[PDB]
């Protein structure tokens, strides 16, 4: 009996999405990665700074686009531009969401010394994989 | 031989290391003065971005009221608690 | 606002080190040079012995990031096990896959 | 207006006189066939921002084009 | 003999300039600025005015916090240094009237000229 | 010439306009040079100001003050050895070794045994 | 309250200008995209997440931009800049006998906001001697000289540079470390006369 | 029907200097989806034959490292748990290869990368003798 990033099966009232619902041992065979960096490959190095960097982000992100999102993020990091996906909800107002956009934005630029980009998927209720 | 030892000697004048002869303990200056120790090293220099700047940023853009950290919440909610209970 | 007060003393350690690495390799070259005075290897050695504490890149270690665990920590990702095996399951990071060969 | 419609698309800047240029545009287009001036605006409706719709109406109108009137009011809506 | 193709020079940006021109405008899209999903996808001219005049103030909240707090941004973590993203500095230093009068036309301002005549 | 400045800032502001493309995007961030340069030399600046290989390696010039024989010529051979083959730090850096190797053992000149 | 548009699918026509609607590499956006594609593991009596909260596919590498259209469009465009080679190099020997002195640099490209990486420093170069010292004893000298650097086999010898950090340094160390070779084996001494 | 008149077409200038002639452009791709690297290297050298040039192609093998690491958290050594790092490798060599096409193809593709990609370029280019030898 292993505990591992996985949802316990309840009565069947728990609407879950694909990657919270499948295991981690299916990343790479039914999944793909959040990220998407070289750090790992051989011979590059700073992978340390990618990670820590990234879940500062998704950190970061989540908190100041709190309550509309409903999925874990996509990075994308071609050479120095950075890429961020995401998929939330429309319950706010399209000015706050343009705002914060805007914000997030160049926070991410002034810190990281590095041109940013940021996309957002809306959705009006969060797609379900299963009811479990 | 004499020949190859000139030889040698002519090799080092020419790609740099010494010519004259020179002990292992010697050629620690050397080695020890091309390879850059460890204490300067980025590896042990940046062993993490600081929390500080983290923690003070994430702090002081709470107060502006951005970035509602469900973390501090709890806490302070927990904290009200303790202190309306004593 | 690092983790705790022994992160702390870990960066100050590596602090002073960084910031007399280069002539801590001078004065210890100075004094493993084999063909030099011994009197001046011995100098040297009072001066490395003179030298503050915490200055050495011996007393630092290698410890985590986040949760400041000293072992189970690889050099590479500078994470310890516990949260290298926490984001591998959540996908966190990129292109590793469980072996299961 | 063919005449004057490299980089000299800079000099409308503001949204207010882009938006002046663009509706005293398609009003000209409107009250000048017009399925190329049908054909122009439904190319350029997504890019491009009531006066406006009400000549596209007079000039469907005096054009007999009755099936697409229906179209460019569910695009307004 | 031998012949040699002649080397040339190009600007950074005259190669995009022409992967540009290489493509026309996209055709029944809004511009780049605005995002792509419909729900985002601003509708009218009053509210896209009002949306990209929000983003510009989200960028000018930026400068505040950044001119406000330079000493978080310090670190020149990019191996290029930029002085666009470097933090901005509108700070007066010690009394020196030699210096302060260089710095007169730096600041940009009526208060110290004010002053620095007196 | 500062008042055609304030002309030509004014000038640039009636110029810019919103962009409507992705390349124009990456026009723009080339345009302020945070895009990289390709192709990557890994070296778009720092140049070492111009420094020069034999800048580097030859130290013959910075080794004078002491006879071609002695204790402190092989120490000092064997530092700048270790110099020359170690490209990381620059002249600069190699200099003040130098010369805090020479502030040593003339403060220490008290033996020359 | 707010209500979103359709997508773009019932609006985007078969004729179509994808390289102008996709210029550049960007998310896969369905609503913009009009095609159904799926992706996902399907269950049973089921089928995989619709495009519309498929999640995954922006996970991975995106492929629509730069589509066959595109790279020829885009080929055609920068052929008007592209040189052409000399005829007369058409072969290994030929080449080699034009220009002998072979160089080769590299490095590594990876993403990430800083971009220098040590690698970049280290080069390497090879010439064969065969046609190149048109003599004996200095020939004799060299391969004496030289310890590991030389392949009697393909009859080429090879050196690397990595001394220096910059990779222009590195050439003209290696340039005015083959000139003083060539010069210091022009000659020779009266113990190596001896031998 | 909006076409435009004039491309605004970028200014070139052919320098006294002459090019250099690189010799073999062999580049080498790593990744993780080998769908991925199959589909760039069909757009590289889909780009190279139409630019006009040679081309090869070939699949150096797959590395993998992995490394053990504890299951549990305090006390459990025989139940462990292990990972690996799939690299995989394509190569792309081109021959006879101007200066210029160089430039121009190395800044397409380095423009056209992926995000989860590496890639090392090695250059070799023949120039003359030296005047002092
Ligand atoms: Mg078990």
């Amino acid at each position: 009996k292993n505990r591992a990033a996985r949802v316990r099966v309840s009565k069947g009232d728990k609407p879950v999405t694909y990657e919270e619902a499948h295991a981690p041992h299916y990343i790479a065979h039914r999944k793909g990665w959040l990220s998407l960096h070289t750090g790992n490959l051989d011979g590059e190095d700073h992978a340390a700074e990618r990670t820590v960097e990234d879940v500062f982000l998704r950190k970061f992100m989540w908190g100041t686009f709190p309550g509309c999102l409903a999925d874990q993020l996509v990075l994308k990091r071609r050479g120095n531009q950075l890429e961020i996906c995401a998929v939330v909800l429309r319950q706010l107002s399209p000015h706050k969401y343009y705002f914060l956009v805007g914000y997030s934005e160049t926070l991410l630029s002034y810190f990281y010394k590095c041109p940013v980009r940021l996309h957002l998927q809306t959705v009006p209720s969060k797609v379900v994989y299963k009811y479990l | 031989s004499e020949y190859a030892f000139r030889m040698s000697r002519l090799s080092a004048r020419l790609f740099g290391e010494v010519t004259r002869p020179t002990n292992s303990k010697s050629m620690k200056v050397v080695k020890l003065f091309s390879e850059l120790p460890l204490a300067k090293k980025k590896e042990t220099y940046d062993w993490y971005p600081n929390h500080h700047t983290y923690a003070e940023l994430m702090q002081t853009l709470r107060f502006l009221g951005l970035y509602r950290d469900e973390h501090q919440d709890f806490m302070d909610e927990q904290k009200r608690l303790k202190k309306l209970r004593g | 606002h690092y983790v705790d007060w022994r992160m702390w003393r870990d960066v100050k350690r590596r602090k002073m080190a960084y910031e007399y690495a280069d002539e801590r390799l001078r004065i210890n070259s100075l004094r493993k040079n084999t063909i030099l005075p011994k009197i001046l290897q011995d100098v040297a050695d009072e001066e490395i012995a003179a030298l503050p504490r915490d200055s050495c890149p011996v007393r630092i270690r290698n410890r985590c990031v986040m949760t400041s665990r000293p072992r189970g920590v690889k050099r590479r990702w500078r994470l310890s096990r516990i949260v290298f095996r926490h984001l591998a399951d959540h996908g966190q990071l990129s292109g590793i896959q469980r072996a299961t060969w | 207006a063919y005449q004057v419609h490299g980089d000299n698309w800079k000099f409308i800047g503001p949204d207010q006189h882009r938006n002046f240029y663009y509706s005293k545009f398609f009003d000209l287009i409107c009250l000048m066939q017009i399925d190329v001036t049908l054909k122009w605006y439904e190319d350029l409706i997504p890019s491009a921002y009531s006066q406006t719709m009400i000549h596209l109406l007079q000039a469907l109108d005096v054009a007999n084009r009755l099936e697409v009137i229906p179209k460019i009011w569910k695009d307004s809506k | 003999e031998v012949v040699i193709p002649k080397k040339k020079t190009w600007d950074k940006v005259a190669v995009l300039q022409a992967l540009a021109s290489t493509v026309n405008r996209d055709t029944t899209a809004v511009p780049y600025v605005f995002q792509d999903d419909p729900y985002l996808m601003p509708a009218s001219s009053l509210e896209s005015r009002s949306f990209l005049l929000a983003k510009k103030s989200g960028e000018n909240v930026a400068k505040f916090i950044i001119n406000s707090y330079p000493k978080y941004f310090q670190k020149d973590i990019a191996e290029p240094h930029i002085p666009c993203l470097m933090p901005e500095y509108f700070e007066p230093q010690i009394k020196d009237i030699s210096e302060a009068a260089l710095k007169e036309r730096i600041e940009l301002r009526k208060v110290k000229a004010s002053v620095d005549m007196f | 010439s500062l008042w055609d400045v304030e002309f030509a800032k004014q000038l640039a502001t009636v110029n810019e306009q919103p962009l409507q493309n992705g390349f124009e995007e990456l026009i723009q961030w080339t345009k302020e040079g945070k895009l990289w340069e390709f192709p990557i030399n890994n070296e778009a600046g720092f140049d070492d100001d111009g420094s020069e290989f034999h800048e580097h390696i030859f130290l013959e010039k910075h080794l004078e003050s002491f006879p071609k024989q002695g204790p402190i010529r092989h120490f000092m051979e064997l530092v700048t050895c270790g110099l020359s083959k170690n490209p990381y730090l620059s002249v600069k850096q190699k200099v003040e070794h130098i010369e805090w190797f020479r502030n040593y053992f003339n403060e220490k000149k008290d033996i020359l045994k | 309250r707010r209500k979103a548009l359709p997508p773009r699918t019932e609006k985007m026509a078969v004729d179509q200008d994808w390289p102008s609607v996709y210029p550049v590499a960007a998310p896969f956006k369905p609503s913009a995209v009009p095609l159904p594609v799926r992706m996902g593991y399907p269950v049973k009596k089921g089928v995989p997440m619709a495009k519309e909260g498929n999640l995954e596919l922006l996970k991975i590498p995106n492929f629509l931009h730069l589509t066959p259209v595109a790279i020829k469009k885009h080929c055609e465009a920068l052929k008007d800049f592209c040189t052409e080679w000399p005829a007369a190099l058409d072969s290994d020997e030929k080449c080699e006998k034009h220009f002998p002195i072979e160089i080769d640099s590299t490095d590594y490209v990876s993403s990430g906001p800083s971009v220098r990486n040590p690698r970049a420093r280290v080069v390497v170069l090879r010439v064969k001697l065969s046609s190149l010292n048109l003599d004996d004893h200095a020939k004799k000298k060299l391969i004496k000289l030289v310890g590991e650097r030389y392949c009697k086999t393909t009859d080429v010898l090879t050196i690397k540079t990595d001394r220096c950090p910059l990779r222009r340094q590195n050439y003209d160390y290696a340039v005015y470390l083959l000139t003083v070779l060539y010069h210091e084996s022009w000659n020779t001494e009266e113990w190596e006369k001896s031998k | 029907v909006d076409v435009p008149k004039d491309l605004t077409k970028p200014v070139v200038t052919i320098s006294d200097e002459p090019d250099i002639l690189y010799k073999r452009l062999s580049v080498l791709v790593k990744g993780h989806d080998k769908a991925v690297l199959d589909s760039y290297e069909y757009f590289a050298v889909l780009a190279a034959k139409e630019l006009g040039i040679s081309i090869k192609v070939h699949e150096p093998p797959r590395k993998i490292e992995r490394f053990t690491l504890l299951q549990s958290v305090h006390i459990y050594k025989k139940h462990r748990v292990q990972y690996e790092m799939r690299t995989l490798y394509r190569c792309l060599e081109l021959e006879h290869l101007t200066g210029s096409t160089a430039d121009v193809y190395l800044e397409y593709i380095q423009r056209n990368l992926p995000e989860g990609v590496a890639m090392e370029v090695t250059k070799t280019q023949l120039e003359q003798l030296p005047e002092h030898i």
